[PDB]
């Protein structure tokens, strides 16, 4: 149930893009 | 051997951006000037130059180390102005660099002492956030990575989350990117914005000898409680991480 930050794992692509 | 020498040419700036180079070392120093229509246009030249030479893939350190060395000769403040554009997505060429795994390129803009490290990209993430999950191969690499964590702040929390470099090791089980930021002052007991700790996150995913790591800091408290109440000790059990369950009672408890 990947509703809080420390249970998701985020991605490469995430941390250099957003909108 | 010396009859076979291939000599590498220095890179050259193009007219047009030795010329926006030199603009700017004029108006540096007059902000008007720098947010006029027309400065705009030799801005445009100088962040579209620098993007495409430091920030793609296939970006080649000689050709970044020499046009770091003519900013340099242009002026002091026009490198480190050139150095830390931001572009569109707010990312700067340390951002790219590190991205790309590119490390000689991350080693030639640390050693330039003008890169503000702390930048946070239009993501809301610095370049260390970046280095914690950024492809590391050789040992030659990590220590670029160690650096970049020595020249700036571990500490920072991203926009999205406040979540910690430290954080997104420990979520993508990367024990060695943990070692070198514990190693460079990483704080094990910073909170994201739901109260999440580094320690929670390891007892979310399961990351055995990552717990171990973190219990193993002097200061860890494993006490600490997310904002529902929960806690690392309670996350184990809920999670069905029965063993690092029994460290963290033992830990707490020995």
């Amino acid at each position: 149930p990947k509703n809080k930050a420390r249970r998701r794992t985020t991605t490469q692509m995430e941390l250099l893009y957003a909108d | 051997e010396p009859e076979k020498e291939e000599i590498r040419e220095r890179y050259e700036l193009s007219e047009k951006m030795l010329s926006a180079c030199n603009l700017l070392k004029y108006n540096i120093k007059d902000p008007k000037a720098l947010a006029s229509k027309d400065m705009r246009i030799c801005l445009n030249t100088l962040q579209h130059d620098w993007f495409r030479v430091s920030s793609q893939k296939s970006a080649v350190p000689a050709m970044v180390g020499d046009y770091i060395a003519a900013f340099e000769a242009v002026s002091p403040d026009v490198l480190r102005y050139i150095i830390n554009m931001a572009d569109g997505n707010g990312n700067t060429a340390l951002h790219y660099s590190v991205s790309h795994s590119n490390f000689q390129i991350v080693k030639l803009l640390l050693d330039a002492d003008v890169c503000n490290v702390d930048h946070q990209n239009k993501a809301g993430y610095t370049p260390i956030m970046l280095a914690a999950l950024a492809a590391v191969e050789a040992e030659k690499d990590m220590q670029v990575v160690e650096e970049l964590f020595s020249c700036g702040d571990v500490n920072a929390k991203a926009s999205q989350a406040g979540q910690t470099a430290l954080m997104l090791a420990v979520s993508h089980g990367r024990i060695d990117m943990v070692k070198g930021l514990l190693a460079c002052g990483a704080d094990v007991n910073i909170q994201d914005d739901e109260g999440s700790t580094a320690l929670m996150c390891a007892s979310e995913h399961g990351h055995v000898e990552i717990v171990k790591l973190l219990l193993a800091q002097p200061g860890c408290n494993g006490h600490l409680e997310d904002n529902d109440g929960s806690t690392a000790l309670s996350i184990a059990l809920e999670a069905g991480h029965k063993d690092i369950a029994v460290l963290l009672y033992a830990h707490l408890n020995f």
